[PDB]
């Protein structure tokens, strides 16, 4: 049914803050509704009756209410700040803790880009929404309702003028929202389009230039440039017509008050001061009503962040360690697949099917095949990142689903096809597999990884700074850096998924040769689409169209595997 | 949000004179708006007067025969106040947009005249955001900000001269709150800035931890880092909690405080207005008038302070845009081409180049190609086989030596003719989000849809193109993301084929193709290379064999040349590269 998780639980712990925030608001709104009445009191009971004490005392009394109102509005903002902040903190924490537990099949649902936004932006929106609920969401409506209340108390008959002023204002708001909404979205289409032309022109500039097509690209840009100008005038012309028309209605409101109020005073029903206090209340009711409008526009958008965040808090991890999972104090390096079949989504046919093969501890196997054969998928099964839809995967004749994930994952060591490093020092990155690893031990790994000399040339060296992304290092040394990181772990199984793409062929050969002597008693997979790299391994597993085509040696495979010959022909 | 530091600009008056140069063509319209803003801003200071006077003439003296005349004077004055707001509002709307529309036009046409170099030096994302931000930033000011600054200043002075003519003491009492405003506003504005930034700091860190850990989640799990990573998030998060509060507090106390001075004003005007009224010094309706000014100093003052800060900020933006519009364009010499009808012969003579003038990339490269001969550039990355394509396409100019085609210096030949006589496929060409037909037409505009079918048929593209949804008119959104890279390389080749350049330099990746397409690719290559000079990059085992000439580069120098058989038997570095790559023959 989706999930019963709710984000109201993150505010509860701070309810006290949530209740004082709006309580302090009323104290302000009252002190704000009080002012205009005390003014009518000065003129209709102080000036008209000529007693200075009245004016003097209610003047002093108006000052006190201004200050108390001040302590009000502040105490609100202060307390709502606390509530909304801890809200985001708590929300953000759980939200982060969820994502960390996600299998890759989970990240598959929410694309990785959306995950980021839900944990960064959406969290702030909600933080604001909670801030908003505790200040103006209390303010405006209380000024609106309290304002109307005061007017009615001052003179019921005159209040009928409200019944005429409110509907047209409300109607204006509705009309704008329903005519402007699609015209603002229309602007958003025209703006983005301008970017598509500016991005593509920067991207393929050499293409454009080389083809002498710049003239065509200006004509192509002008089209988007005009659309933007056009789409904006339309939308914003409505806006620039609304504001003035709003001010007019509230102004005519005044008219209606001085005119209709004028007769009431003539008929000796309504004092002159009460007329002054009415004109103020009249405005408070209106402007509040405008704020109420803006609130509604924000709420709907805010609601979308609630849904996205809730989806994440309601997603369940697709890989779970069983209750009595087996502890693996060691592993030998046996790796087997029994009738393994795998799809990423239900709609597509199998990415892997009828996968049967085994490997003895210490082996050095090369997994070879053209793009889209399932090589990476296949390898991602060993460390339980994904689970087989059909069949099982074993490590040391044990079903991986049966053993502790920290143990299993601890003994496996992969070098992912897309390299990623984290903020800090190079040495910190290299120790990700072993915290107690000695410096010499790291130099060993980095030397094998053909990267120790690059590091040693850095002004800071091993304590050199890794950018947040690992963006400062290119593909080569980033790639090599992780091989070093991979080896420092001291794995009993070592997966290398295209970990040479970004280095020179001369450097590559050295690393692999260094492995042979350093991967002593370590089962090793060399995933690659090239026969040259496959030949360095003792045996070659060949995948084609998601199935295992042949498992053996160049000689055997050349005669038996049509996919191998097909690959052979493509490269020679 | 809170500006970090006041922007450092250089001769803003000049950039102002220059920016105002875009305003000169529509001057009459501007004056009109300015007077509109003027009359309307005055009309609004008059309102609280009349109302107060209506209390003095109609209400108090009790003569309501006069009521309809005053209430008619408003119904007309108000009507105009908003009639003008709508005018000064819309008048600018088309004006402002018409200005930036020009700035955009100029900036874009500038983007295609400006040397490729600038695109390579700084990332695409940040040069676009910085430019579009300045362009928007100038839109705000030029369209809205400026007039509201002028409006508010006429309003401010107006209401003030008015107040003083009506009454001095009461005026001095109301303006008493001004110092309060300015002082409070300034103290709260420094804290709001301090913590805004302090919070922005801690937030950016926390945020970074989130972006990287989600993007590299797989690695994080592979290394069992959850506990460690959670703690990393925690310590930061718990400090965002504590700072984000302070940031959230100060940014939100100004409105209550500004309100407070608004009520302190109401009270004063009431307690002294009503006490001067009781001395017959002032009239009651006058109080109503002054009340209607008691909110004219708090916020409207700040809006003046902030609108000023937004205008400076906008100048800086303008200054940037102007400098970009002043970047020197690529221009051909008066005596360059056109290239005579030739088969195309290339030649390098002691050519020295380097993107970074400091570090050399090529060095004394000198060779000679013959019309029709396939050539192969081989070497380990860090050589210069890549930096060759650029120089030959004159994306950059050689620093030493010279290059020529058909015996004419590349720098003394119109880039227009050069680009038309030379073709180019790269390991990273770029398709445009359009119909495949349109993409393939990008080379030879005017080519019929029947000629393109045959042409695309000779390069093994026709098969999978019809096999697409919506055939040739298929839209390749997001630059061909919905295609296999192999199929793209094919399309890129088919495109390059239609430009039919006498000289054809190409770099065909082979890293992520299926064997099937792979054959289609190399087949299309040979049918693309025939009939013309081609300078290929070395990834194909079968092209460095048929190469009429192989030229091995290393550390930006030409170490060896000659045919394959010659180079392998020479025991040369070529042999080393080849045997350390195709030393698979040990199996056979
Ligand atoms: N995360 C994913 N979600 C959905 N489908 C995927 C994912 N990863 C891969 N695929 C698809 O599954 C098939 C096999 O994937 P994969 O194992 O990554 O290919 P591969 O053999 O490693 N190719 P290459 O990476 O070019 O050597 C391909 O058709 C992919 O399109
Ligand atoms: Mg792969």
């Amino acid at each position: 049914g989706g999930g019963s998780k709710t984000l109201a639980r993150y505010l509860k712990p701070y309810w006290i803050f949530a209740v004082l925030a709006p309580l302090f608001m009323v104290v302000e709104v009252i002190c704000d509704l009080s002012q205009p009445t005390l003014l009518a009191r000065i003129v209709d009971e102080g000036i008209a009756r000529g007693d200075f004490s009245l004016v003097l005392k209610t003047g002093i009394l108006m000052l006190i209410v201004a200050l108390i109102g001040a302590v009000g509005g502040i105490g609100c903002t202060v307390f709502a700040s606390y509530a909304s902040q801890n809200f985001g903190a708590d929300l953000r924490r759980d939200l982060f803790r969820k994502v960390l537990s996600f299998s890759i099949s989970n990240v598959n649902r929410f694309h990785t880009s959306s995950l980021i936004t839900r944990l960064t932006n959406d969290v702030t929106q909600l933080q604001n929404l909670v801030m908003m609920l505790l200040r103006i969401v209390v303010r405006a409506p209380l000024l609106f309702v309290g304002g109307i209340v005061m007017a009615v108390s001052i003179n019921v008959k005159l209040s009928s003028v409200l019944i005429f002023l409110i509907p047209p204002i409300v109607l204006l708001f509705v009309w704008l929202t329903k005519k402007g909404n699609p015209l603002f979205r229309k602007i958003q289409e025209s703006t983005d389009e301008v970017n598509r032309v500016v991005r593509e022109n920067l991207l393929g500039v050499r293409v454009v230039r080389a083809f002498r097509r710049e003239e065509y690209e200006n004509e192509n840009f002008r089209k988007a440039n005009e659309s933007l100008r056009r789409s904006i005038i339309s939308a914003f012309s409505l806006i620039v017509f609304a504001l003035p028309l709003f001010i007019f209605i509230v102004n005519m409101g005044m008219i209606a008050v001085l005119w209709f109020g004028g007769v009431l005073v003539r008929n000796n029903q309504m004092e002159i001061g009460s007329i002054m206090a009415y004109t103020n209340y009249l405005m408070q009711i209106m402007f509040s009503l405008m704020m109420i409008g803006n609130i509604l526009n924000f709420i709907v958008r805010a609601s979308a962040s609630a849904k996205r965040v809730l989806e994440v808090l309601n997603e369940k991890p697709a890989i779970e360690e069983a209750d009595n999972a087996l502890a693996l104090p060691n592993v030998e390096g046996s790796v087997s697949f029994e009738n393994v079949e795998f799809r990423y989504f239900e709609n597509t046919d199998p990415v892997l099917s009828g996968v049967n093969f085994s490997v003895k501890p210490g082996s050095l196997v090369a997994v070879l095949g053209e793009t889209g054969s399932g090589k990476s998928t296949l390898m991602n099964l060993i460390p339980r990142l994904i689970d087989p839809e059909r069949g099982r995967v074993e490590v040391d004749e044990l079903d991986v689903r049966t053993v502790k994930l920290k143990d299993l994952r601890g003994h496996i060591s992969a070098v992912p096809q897309e390299t990623v490093l984290f903020s800090g020092t190079i040495k910190e990155n290299l120790k990700w597999g072993r915290e107690d690893a000695t410096d010499d031990e790291i130099v060993e790994a980095a030397k094998i990884a053909q990267i120790h000399d690059f590091i040693i040339s850095l002004p800071e060296g091993y304590d050199s700074r890794v950018e947040r992304g690992g963006r400062n290092f290119s593909g080569g040394q980033k790639q090599r850096l992780s091989i070093a990181r991979a080896l420092v772990k001291k794995p009993k199984v070592l997966i290398l998924d295209d970990c040479t793409s970004s280095v020179d062929p001369i450097t590559e050969k050295r690393i692999l040769d260094g492995l042979k002597r350093y991967t002593k008693g370590c089962t090793t997979f060399i995933i690659t689409q090239k026969i040259p790299t496959a030949l360095l391994a003792d045996k070659i597993l060949v995948l084609h169209e998601g199935k295992v085509a042949g498992f053996g040696t160049h000689k055997e495979l050349l005669e038996h595997c049509k996919p191998y010959r097909e690959i052979y022909e493509s490269q020679f | 949000g809170p500006i970090l530091e006041k922007p450092a600009l250089k001769n803003p008056t000049a950039t102002l004179r220059r920016l105002l140069g875009y305003l000169r063509p529509h001057t009459f319209t501007l004056i009109m708006v300015f007077v509109f803003v003027t009359v309307s801003s005055i009309l609004g200071v008059l309102s609280p007067y009349l109302i107060g006077k209506t209390i003095d003439v109609v209400f108090v003296p009790r003569r309501f025969d006069l009521l309809p005349r005053y209430m008619l004077i408003l119904g007309t004055i108000y009507a105009l106040t908003s009639l003008l707001f709508w005018l000064q509002g819309k008048i600018m709307l088309t004006l402002s947009q018409d200005v930036v529309f020009r700035l955009r036009k100029e900036l874009f046409e500038k983007l295609q005249r400006v040397p490729v170099g600038f695109f390579d030096r700084t990332p695409h994302g940040d040069i676009i955001s910085r430019v579009i931000n300045d362009v928007d930033n100038i839109n705000n000011v030029l369209g809205n900000s400026i007039i509201q600054f002028f409006s508010g200043i006429v309003t401010l002075a107006g209401a003030v001269i008015m107040m003083f003519r009506v009454n001095v003491i009461l005026s001095l009492v109301t303006l008493s709150i001004v110092p309060l405003t300015v002082l409070i506003t300034q103290i709260v504005s420094s804290q709001t800035r301090k913590y805004f930034y302090e919070n922005q700091r801690v937030l950016g860190q926390l945020n970074g931890i989130i972006e990287e850990d989600i993007s590299g989640l797989t690695v994080i799990k592979l290394f069992t880092r959850e506990e460690k990573e959670m703690e990393k998030f925690d310590r930061v998060n718990e400090s965002l909690r504590k700072v984000g509060t302070k940031a959230q507090i100060f940014s939100g106390v100004l409105p209550p405080l500004m309100n407070m001075v608004n009520n302190l004003g109401f009270a004063l005007i009431s307690g002294f207005g009503g006490w001067l009224a009781l001395k017959d010094i002032i009239t009651v309706g006058t109080i109503a008038t002054f009340i209607g000014y008691s909110r004219q100093f708090t916020r409207p003052l700040n809006e003046l302070s902030n609108q000023f800060n937004m205008i400076q900020m906008a100048l800086a933006s303008a200054e940037r845009i102007f400098e970009i519009l002043d970047l020197e364009e690529e221009k051909d010499d008066p005596d360059a081409v056109e290239l005579r009808e030739v088969r195309g012969e290339i030649e390098f003579k002691n050519v020295w180049f380097s993107y970074d003038k400091k570090k050399p990339v090529l060095k004394d490269i000198t060779f000679h190609i013959k019309p029709g001969q396939k050539v192969a550039l081989v070497g380990p990355t860090g050589s210069g086989k890549t930096t060759i394509v650029n120089l030959l396409m004159r994306f950059y100019d050689v620093d030493r030596g010279q290059i020529l085609v058909d015996g004419i210096d590349i720098r003394k030949i119109k880039r227009s003719s050069l680009r038309s006589s030379i073709g180019i496929v790269l390991q990273d060409t770029i398709l445009f989000s359009t119909t495949v037909k349109e993409n393939l037409k990008y080379g030879n505009p005017g080519a019929t849809d029947e000629e393109i079918k045959e042409a695309a048929k000779l390069t093994h593209s026709d098969h999978f193109i019809k096999h697409l949804p919506e055939g040739y008119e298929t839209v390749l959104t997001d630059n061909g993301e919905d295609l296999s890279q192999g199929q793209r390389q094919l399309l890129a080749i088919t495109r390059a084929f239609l430009a039919n350049p006498k000289i054809l330099i190409l770099d065909e990746a082979t890293s992520n193709v299926d064997t099937k397409t792979e054959k289609s690719i190399q087949a299309a290559m040979w049918k693309l290379m025939e009939g013309k000079t081609s300078i290929i990059i070395a990834h194909r085992l079968n092209t460095i064999k048929n190469a009429d000439l192989i030229i091995v580069l290393r550390d930006g120098e030409i170490v060896e040349m000659g045919k394959h058989d010659e180079l392998i038997q020479k025991r040369g570095f070529y042999y080393e590269l080849f045997t350390s790559q195709y030393g698979l023959v040990v199996e056979k």
